[PDB]
């Protein structure tokens, strides 16, 4: 079975340098063509290039005007993709796929989210949604964190119905924003607990917030 | 140069129906001496990679099922999905590989159609906690609603607001098939302690007219 | 006349 294994997600500030990998089993290496596809939310895929590891053959998309470069180590059986000077705009996640001659890709990867921000690693600051006829609704806003994820559960997980847990959104001052809610019966408001919690671990924030009526 | 359009941009099928998506190229994909259309169709199922679905605009791979088919020639195609499936949910690409740069469409996302559910609306006001950080943060809830087109807007004092709100939306509920929505409204605390009403006005094709939650500051 | 944008003679077909 074909496998492309990528390198895991990275974090970094504009003007530096990365490069993530793709190694690849179950197939001749050397003798079929290796390459990236970059995903941007507001439009479709973007072919990057592809390379024949046999014998360098590289192929560039040019409206990447040389701003990243591809290579790929036939010993290791792994692809790679560079950047010397990372942008902003270079923030996407990042498919290595394979193709034959054709240029159809039959076989993609989990994916490699790469962040470019010069923002700074910050853990959440946790604010109940607290609630005021049959349905109540409470929540926890989860503000002013970076890097991405944060990750939200209620009552340590016993709590799963009714749970609904936004995608986070990038605000202006380039720290991330979400907020998790939950629907319950009014009358449960007085009587059972509610507290979710807030894990950030890139900054080994953990928090455990009540929400009450207020 | 070869660009690569996709429409409609979202389509709602519901279950046992058929999906029908439009792939355009601006210049044609089709070789006379092979008789052989350049393009491909993937499918990128929600948390997941795209996979391979369709080449030269008709052949599955395998594995494919037979209701998936790709037809059309020259500039113009479309896949077809004849009975779907609640795992042919999923954002569908095509590709045209005949000449270079490899080009993709911008996608179409295939989701279940059901009917129409009005959104229960919740209005949260800033916490006290957060005031003391110098900014307040007011939230509007719209929660399991169909279809996902809906107007929220924001009051203060009958004031409307704009440039100062940002929406998330949830994905289709696995078990109703709803969205659920938040608005967020961000003002400085001077700004929130200088006016009394907050509302947030919700129009939606469940509801006979908007509908408004707000309340008093204090 | 084969149109193939990465041909290459020696590619093992997975």
């Amino acid at each position: 079975e074909v496998q492309l294994v990528q390198s895991g997600a990275e974090v970094k500030k504009p003007g530096e340098s990365l490069r993530i990998s793709c190694k690849g089993s179950g197939y001749n290496f050397t003798n079929y063509w290796i390459g990236w596809v970059r995903q941007v939310p507001g439009k479709g895929p973007e072919w990057m290039g592809l390379i024949y590891p046999s014998d360098s053959d590289t192929r560039y998309n040019p409206s990447l005007q040389g701003h990243v470069t591809i290579s790929a180590d036939k010993s290791l059986t792994t692809a790679y993709l560079r950047w010397s000077s990372l942008r902003a705009s270079d923030s996407a996640t990042y498919y290595c796929v394979t193709s034959g001659i054709y240029g159809y890709l039959d076989y993609w990867g989990r994916g490699t989210q790469v962040i470019v921000s010069s923002a700074s690693t910050k853990g959440p600051s946790v604010f109940p949604l607290a609630p005021s006829g049959g349905t109540a609704a409470l929540g926890c806003l989860v503000k002013d964190y970076f890097p991405e994820p944060v990750t939200v559960s209620w009552n340590s997980g016993a709590l799963t119905s009714g749970v609904h847990t936004f995608p986070a959104v990038l605000q202006s001052s380039g720290l991330y924003s979400l907020s998790s809610v939950v629907t319950v019966p009014s009358s449960s408001l007085g009587t059972q607990t509610y507290i979710c919690n807030v894990n950030h671990k890139p900054s080994n924030t953990k928090v455990d917030k009540r929400v009450e009526p207020k | 140069d070869i660009v690569m359009t996709q429409s409609p941009d979202s389509l709602a099928v519901s279950l046992g129906e058929r999906a029908t998506i439009n792939c355009k190229s601006s210049q044609s994909v089709f070789h006379s001496s092979n008789n052989k259309n350049y393009l491909a169709w993937y499918q990128q199922k929600p948390g997941q990679s795209p996979k391979l679905l369709i080449h030269w605009a008709s052949a599955r791979e395998s594995g494919v099922p037979e209701r998936i088919s790709g037809s059309g020639s020259g500039t113009d195609f479309t896949l077809t999905i004849s009975s779907l499936q609640a795992e042919d949910v999923a954002v569908y690409y095509c590709q045209q590989y005949y000449s270079t740069p490899l080009t993709f469409g911008g996608g179409t996302k295939v989701e279940i159609k059901r009917t129409v559910a009005a959104p229960s609306v919740f209005i949260f006001p800033p916490s006290d906690e957060q005031l003391k950080s110098g900014t307040a943060s007011v939230v509007c809830l719209l929660n399991n609603f169909y279809p996902r087109e809906a107007k929220v807007q924001w009051k203060v004092d009958n004031a409307l607001q704009s440039g100062n709100s940002q929406e998330s939306v949830t994905e289709q509920d696995s078990k109703d098939s709803t969205y659920s929505l938040s608005s967020t409204l961000t003002l400085s605390k001077a700004d929130y302690e200088k006016h009394k009403v907050y509302a947030c006005e919700v129009t939606h094709q469940g509801l006979s007219s908007p509908v408004t939650k707000s309340f008093n500051r204090g | 006349k084969v149109h193939a944008l990465f041909y290459k003679l020696d590619i093992v077909p997975i």
